[PDB]
């Protein structure tokens, strides 16, 4: 029942699973699970693209075993960098987060959680979880690569925050 | 040491074009 990259597929570096949640733990639902760059697109193929959601809603994509929420083993110490969005980035943003995340462009070993969007009233937030907050060198790391993948303008504001906080 | 498996975005997105075109039977 392992979830392993087919014949001819391009392996990715951890198994990666697709959530959703939609404001109306049971509250995050799983979507599915996908091994290979083959497995994603075709999965990604599916779903609607967070942009064209007004409803409040969120997509979550994690390493296998982790749960996006907090409370998980893997996210209880961590914390993520958020970046709040006006309306019409969402979409082309969180592409761009997440093919840098299964890519493993970020460079800081086994650090990375996942990554959430989330659809808001008048903004969308987009975010990226990992296991260390107080692991300087990664999360400054983290930061770096963000700039450099999302292509949002240079005085665009990031915040990070620890879970616990 | 550096993961095994590293893809550029261009790199995902020749995937995709790949996988886009398997609707032929090879």
């Amino acid at each position: 029942k392992a979830v392993v990259p087919g014949p001819a597929e391009h392996p990715l570096q951890y198994n990666y699973t697709f959530w959703y949640s939609r404001r109306t733990e049971q509250n995050i639902k799983q979507i599915g699970t996908f091994a290979s760059v083959e497995q994603f697109w075709r999965f990604y193929s599916h779903m609607v693209r967070p942009g064209d959601l007004t409803g409040h809603s969120d997509f979550h994509l994690f390493k296998e075993g982790i749960k996006p929420m907090w409370e998980d083993d893997a996210n209880k110490n961590g914390g993520k960098w958020i970046i709040r969005l006006r309306k019409g980035l969402a979409s082309r943003c969180w592409e761009n987060l997440i093919l840098a995340m299964l890519g493993e462009q970020f460079m800081v070993g086994e650090e990375i959680c996942g990554a959430v969007v989330s659809v808001r009233f008048q903004e969308d937030i987009i975010s990226i979880w990992n296991k260390t907050a107080s692991d300087q060198a990664t999360t400054a790391r983290i930061r770096d690569t963000l700039r450099r993948v999302l292509n949002l303008p240079p005085n665009t504001i990031m915040e990070y925050k620890t879970h616990t906080d | 040491p550096w993961p095994e498996y590293i893809y550029t975005r261009l790199e995902m997105y020749n995937i995709l074009k790949a996988e886009h075109d398997s609707i032929l039977a090879e």
